[PDB]
RNA sequence: UGAGGUAGUAGGUUGUAUAGU
DNA sequence: AAACTATACAACCTACTACCTCAT
RNA sequence: UGAGGUAGUAGGUUGUAUAGU
DNA sequence: AAACTATACAACCTACTACCTCAT
């Protein structure tokens, strides 16, 4: 008895129209055989071949595609298809398939030109429409129509290579946990050492007033040589406040709110960062709602910095790389680094408008991938940090913070497989759908570029 | 040492009851379940539109190809994919012509020929399935790079909102009138050219995107459904609440929420929220009052009983800001004492982002990261084991979630908003980064409040997207 | 001496190319015009109502004939027929309870049963239109007879219309959405009876006649033209002007005179006649006045433009009572020099009953008795030449057509309005006695005339049939 | 070989049951020759069967009928037909009929339970398809569908022509010549001798009152025994005119116009018939605008006048025929008649009610046909008419008027074929049409008739 | 689709113009 | 009728909540 | 689907109720 | 101012116009 229906092809360029003649004739019930979801690597191909050709093959399906007619695979299935359509004495075996319009009907081998092929050319329904009740009036045995069977081998052999698997795996954040903090607060007050018109930025150490007092981790010392008379404040009258009640969430006084006393240590340890990045001789830049830095051209040596890539040029750019932070107390006592980068034209000055900034940003962003974005936040916060282990803040003239230069690596239980490069031009490709969906008033500024 | 947990992916169904994990090959293989015969569609343009309406409704019948069967999947035909015919014949033609585009053109008001060319298309559209016997489903508007260069808010020689299609839809609302816009540049890129030497439309290597997207956005405003979610329990709505505020400055808005949910299907019932004169913006953090709060969950759990005719069990609200005392007080006294309510909020202002040691790959679609009970991440963009790609630009960002009141597993709201992230119908896309309640809802909020006479809108899909 | 001229049966165009005469002939032995994939299927009513239409629709795939093939033509089937698809599936069903209903029947208050049980219908179906993703095309509503018997005006326990479906079209027709009447007797034709055991409706020899109607009905609210008129010279437009008295105006000298035309199909223009001052009580005519004319040809040359690009070359005038000289001065004014109007009345009730004496069938249809150039007769009923059978009970009743305005050639004006007369859809019959453009007439002013809350009717047509 | 498709069944029952499948069939592409189509009255009833089930038969078709299962020939056909299936050795010869539900499993003869019976009891469409399917199984031969030949078969099989025929054929008419017409018609200005309350239609004479004179044609000494003030009136003040201008329209005069005048003979003709045709001794009946005299039962010889059934019975209520008349001038001086019918239920009183009057005219005017009419209205006329070729009015006391009892004949040179009695009934299932396609509130007349 | 680009205020500061037992 | 003086909102001090382009 | 059946006022009768000169 | 006498329509007295239901 034979029951099985065969089909010749050329793979892997007709593989996908093979995955759908096959998966859709086994969910409709008919039993095929097919080199795709049957032959795979490490078997021998040809006696299977001939043994299920001239043993349980009903009918014979081939393909006429513009490089199905001269390879030799394909020919040679057809002659042994020839064989044993001499051998059971029946036209109505092979059943030629054309999937394609630039194939001319005089080009195709002498054992396709007597019988009608299928048209598969401008639609594959009624293609398969009049492929299906084609057996059923050559009076086929068939099975009941069932698309689990066709579930179970989509997910054996189609998502082989496509799956996730087990296997621990390493990443790393932008986090940097607070490894020491100070004991005590400072609040100060003096009442009328501060003229109501003072500005506490022009401190050289950071501090806020509040309401009647002045909160720092400095002390009443500290400003003696641009506040004169700061001399005669004695400290009694300042108040302290430890920072483990603060930061364990068990203080709560009428005088300071928790929620305000985590906004003060929050907003202060902003200012120290942002005076202490100030005290590295960075260059600076207006951004529109934050204050982020950028190195100098020409600073760090060979353009290298432990064999790292931070800063260069593209095209007569010189684009810089800097960082920008804020500090986050909510999960953990941690300090948040963002990434951002702008260019410059010479290296000295910048860009007198922001659309070309951006554009050009966006622009130069898709040429590498998160690995160098790694490479450079590890670079600037290693190059940052005074000390090897973290960063020397100055916050007081006596006491600093201490930040650590390394990230918090979290690690997964189990991730993906790792493919080949090709992937990078298909996601750059990605970006090239970014384009072609979405775009808005793109004329003005791109002709600006020249 | 804390580690990252792992959410599965959510399957969505197919016909004949089976389900996959990607739309477009999931689609193809099996196909949508409640099946229609086809559509009719009819278009609105001059010649040159009808000229290319055909080549490509031609070009969309042939089956077309990629570079890789990986990423984007190819295109078998739409008969093939669907079960729906297409054909050359039996569209309905409607022509414009250009001496009153020549004449309007010089006016310095642009938005009176905004205005005035919008009620064109509009009244014509009416006429059109008001005055002919044929019967048209989908109505293709085609517009003109002229009216797209030169007509534009800033070019050099309020409750309206500038742009095309929104008043288009917000004024085709009120007379049942599903329509879809294509930009000539879009299905035209042949010929469609810079100066430069570069078509900046480029579609070389993508038009399979073009075709799967132009496909299950003409299918889904047909009629059919497409697909829909695995898993439901008995019981449970995914209340999504839209907080789209629009931007009129003198005409007091104050709050311009709507809501939108999923019960059973991936069919969605929005339903219009108050003018909402409460709290006007200076104040705009959206604490509800009891009567509007109650009003949006009487509509919610009507709706549920009209489709579902039993009591939800669990009630789960989708939003963007915070919840407070007052506002809860408010929604609990409505809803049973059976039922139970949880709140939660996602953002994308909150900043994250994970590097991965060696290598060149993203952090996969699926992990997750819990820091409390209340608060917990989950990444739902990143790379993908199916396609072997990704899906965002060189680093993914995640969502921060977190409940805000009610007791409630946290991976559970994971793994719901992670099968909420799949329902997208506009794009044929595997997924994106809101989940499609909050997706829609910045669609919805601008085209219905880009509209105040309308006072009892359509509660559908369609004459949205 | 006097003869009886008469004029062949014109034949009208079918699918491929190619003309035939009855239609039913023509449509189950060639085929319809132009080709629809199918008709979307759509019930509303109770669970009796549901089952019965299932039972329906499976009698209606099969094909049924009648006793005698000499009275109707054959039916083949649906499919076979019509060339779209129709099944038991996807039928969407919107429950109605009939707790609710008898609740509401206990009241005196029959208008207000009307009232509330329409707009029952009228929400449901609206809800069904935006609650539900899927579309409908074609809705069919049921109704118990317990209602129809236990609810009558005249049952024993102010400018709208007691017919429910005058009302159910005019509350539906702001919305663009076609529904058609259904009996419940009429399509349970089988089990309804009376105490005795006759049925009612004994459909058991003219199922072919209820087969051919409900299709041809069916057909028709989808959008497909099955015929069109043999010989079109270009440029003719004829104007039906409808003639309704309405007396439940608040002016007692006040009716409507609405527009319908026929140009190239047989799709009408239903532009609706405004309310005002044409009735008199000294001459008893309803006379145009000046500006009320020139807005209705005006509109009507308006139309023309629109359906055909340019302008025609004659229009002729149909009505049924004469006319005067300043409505026609009127009307000159605002048509073209190169351009003309004829205007054509028709009576019904003035009686010529030529009686005959021997042979079996009565005065053919073809005849006519001129009495001079502009007053003549039309024999529409009587013998069919080709049924071998007689179309009217007894014996045919002419119709006496007047030329009072205008100049034309009689027999060809005859030709035209017997040749008009084959223009029927509601009713699959070979013709009619009165032309198309007035047996529309009483259904198109009810339908306007029934709901105050019209403002501008659409000028499609399948909203009324 | 084999090609044909034959149906058997009772002539009177499953006359759509047959020409179901002869149509279908021949529409479909396949060659029928059946009973209905092509077996007409004449031909020999077995021999063609009896060739054609050894020379074309692919498929027998029989329908297991009430009244069919019980003929010798068709069963003497069975007897054949298996005989060629034990003959050409074919088990799919016959494929049986099941229209008539009522009948059982066990009521078959046993010829026909030996092979499998295809299900007809939900729906036929499965029928056919399975037809189809072994047809196609068999591959029985056959010819490219079209449905053209169907269509010229259909048109000339046994409907006669659809053509005209030129042939002359005699027709009557409704309006009534008048042969005397009156000479004179009078304006009698008495002035003073007509008093207001006075009606002047009570008067034996028609008689119309018009602000200085009387309409009317009796002459001025026939009023006295009305009005005893006539006498003192001298007859030369009234002014007197002729007809033939009347008649032939020259009639112009300032007093009086022409289409008031042609008014007021029509109205004068009424009177005067009124008067006349009530003189009759003629019973009445009541409706809105005319006076429909009838017949009384009891007052005809026999029911019978001059060969012609003129009133009778109809289950419940006796018949009787009338005519209401209005004349006209137009066209030419004629008398229009209208037919009218009037039923009562003993012979002595009216129907009280309205309904009951339309509804029972409407059930007894279908059985039969005009020619009938013909016979009663010339039965009524020639009754109500005194000489051989007139009608004699009563209009005055000297002046009488006279119009012809026969109708003005008409001719015509088209008439068609006439077949026998079955279209009399075929009328009659036309007439069911009324009730077919459409109804309105009528449920609660319904239930009151009975 | 996503990383910048913009005005505005979530909510506890201190400066306007009073008026209370 | 009048002594002290905070009153009673309310304009404003550093950054939390949707907005609206930008071109990949 | 055609011969009616209902109110009622077409085209011309004579009472309501006043003002022209 | 007063010697005229018909006004000036126009609601109803018998008879021609579009509703409507009415069933086998």
């Amino acid at each position: 008895m034979r029951n099985k229906i065969f089909i010749s092809h050329a793979t892997p360029e007709d593989d996908d129209f093979t995955r759908w003649l096959s998966l859709k004739l086994i969910g409709l019930g008919y039993e095929v055989w097919c080199d795709i979801l049957f032959l795979d690597k490490g078997v021998d191909f040809w006696s299977t071949i001939e043994k299920e050709i001239r043993e349980n093959t009903c009918k014979f399906l081939i393909v006429s595609s513009t490089a199905g007619n001269k390879r030799e695979g394909v020919l040679k299935e057809l002659a042994v298809a020839t064989k044993v359509k001499k051998h059971l004495q029946d036209d109505m075996f092979i059943i030629p398939l054309a999937i394609d319009e630039n194939l001319s009907y005089d080009d195709i081998n002498i054992e396709i030109v007597r019988l009608n092929a299928i048209d598969f050319k401008k639609s594959w329904a009624k293609g398969l429409q009049d492929l299906l009740d084609a057996f059923e009036k050559q009076n086929v045995p068939k099975k009941p129509p069932d698309h689990s069977k066709s579930n179970l081998l989509y997910q054996q052999i189609f998502l082989h290579d496509k799956q996730a698997i087990e296997k621990e795996e390493t990443y790393d954040s932008n986090w940097f946990p607070i490894i020491s903090f100070p004991n005590e607060l400072r609040f100060h007050r003096y009442d009328w050492r501060l003229p109501k018109q003072f500005d506490v930025r022009t401190l050289a150490f950071p501090a806020i007033r509040y309401k009647e007092y002045l909160c720092t981790f400095a002390w009443e010392y500290d400003f003696i040589h641009q506040l004169p008379k700061t001399e005669t404040y004695n400290g009694q009258e300042s108040i302290r406040i430890s920072t483990s009640d603060i930061l364990s969430g068990r203080y709560d006084t009428d005088f300071i709110r928790n929620y305000e006393c985590q906004r003060l240590i929050v907003q202060l340890i902003n200012k120290a960062f942002e005076l202490r990045m100030k005290d590295k001789n960075v260059r600076e830049y207006q951004m529109s709602k934050t204050f982020a830095y950028w190195i100098e051209k020409g600073k760090l040596e060979k353009d290298k910095f432990e064999k790292i890539k931070l800063v260069g040029k593209q095209k007569n750019k010189y684009w810089h790389f800097g960082i920008s932070a804020a500090g986050k107390l909510y999960p953990s006592p941690v300090l948040m680094v963002s990434s951002h980068i702008i260019f410059t034209m010479d290296g000295i000055n910048l860009i007198k408008s922001k659309s070309i900034q951006h554009s050009s940003r966006r622009k130069q962003g898709k040429n590498w991938w998160n690995d160098k974005w790694r490479e450079k936040l590890l670079a600037f916060i290693r190059f940052l940090s005074d000390d090897q282990n973290a960063i020397y803040l100055n916050v007081g003239s006596e006491e600093k913070i201490l930040i650590s230069n390394k990230p918090l690596k979290f690690f997964g239980k189990m991730s993906y497989v790792t493919p080949s490069e090709v992937t990078l031009e298909e996601e750059s490709v990605l970006a090239d759908i970014n384009n072609f969906e979405e775009d808005t008033e793109d004329l003005d500024e791109l002709e600006d570029i020249e | 040492m804390k580690e990252l947990i792992y959410i599965e992916e959510p399957s969505i169904l197919f016909a004949h009851g089976q389900k996959c994990t990607d739309p477009r090959d999931g689609l193809a293989l099996f196909g949508p379940l409640n099946q229609i015969y086809g559509i009719k569609s009819g278009v609105v343009g001059t010649q040159k539109g009808l000229q290319i309406f055909k080549s490509y409704l031609d070009k969309i019948q042939k089956p077309i190809y990629n570079h890789n069967n990986i990423t984007r999947p190819m295109f078998p035909g739409f008969e093939a994919v669907f079960g729906c015919k297409w054909e050359s014949q039996n569209i309905v033609f409607k022509e414009i012509t250009d001496e009153e585009i020549r004449r309007y053109l010089f006016n310095a008001s642009t938005h009176k020929r905004t205005y005035d060319l919008v009620t064109l298309f509009n009244d014509k559209i009416i006429t059109a399935n008001k005055n002919d016997e044929e019967r048209v489903d989908v109505w293709f508007v085609i517009v003109p790079e002229e009216i797209y260069k030169y007509c534009r808010p800033n070019s050099v020689l309020y409750n309206y909102d500038a742009q095309f299609h929104d008043q288009l839809k917000a004024r085709l609302l009120e007379h049942t009138i599903p329509t879809q816009i294509l930009r000539e540049s879009t299905l035209a890129w042949r010929d469609f050219k810079n100066t430069f030497g570069a078509p900046i439309r480029d579609f070389s290597k993508i038009e399979g995107h073009l075709a799967w997207t132009i496909s299950t956005a003409a299918y889904y405003k047909a009629g059919g459904k497409p697909w829909k979610l695995g898993d439901i329990r008995p019981g449970v709505c995914y209340l999504g609440l839209v907080y789209k505020k629009i931007e009129k400055s003198k005409n007091p808005q104050n709050a311009c929420c709507a809501a939108q949910m999923f019960l059973d299907n991936g069919d969605g019932t929005v339903f219009k929220g108050e003018v909402g004169p409460w709290y006007n913006p200076e104040k705009g953090e959206y604490h509800l009052k009891p009567k509007e709060a109650k009003a949006l969950l009487t509509q919610a759990l009507e709706s549920y009983k009209e489709q579902n005719k039993s009591y939800p069990k669990e009630v789960f609200i989708h939003a963007r800001t915070r919840f407070n005392d007052e506002e809860w007080n408010a929604f609990n006294e409505v809803t049973p004492k059976n039922t139970n309510l949880v709140g939660v909020t996602i953002t994308k202002s909150k900043p994250l982002k994970l590097y991965k040691t060696e290598g060149a790959f993203p952090i996969m679609r699926g992990n997750a990261y819990i820091v409390d009970e209340k608060k917990a991440f989950l990444w739902t963009l990143g790379f993908v084991p199916k396609l072997q790609s990704t899906l965002s630009m060189e680093v993914p960002n995640p969502i921060f979630i977190e409940i805000n009141k009610g007791e409630a597993e946290i991976q559970q709201v994971l793994k719901d908003i992670l099968a909420l992230t799949k329902l997208n119908y506009n794009a044929c896309i595997y997924a994106d980064g809101e989940p499609v309640t909050l997706r829609f809802a910045n669609k919805i909020g601008e085209i219905l409040t880009a509209s105040t006479e309308i006072k009892t809108p359509p509660l559908a899909f369609k004459y949205y997207i």
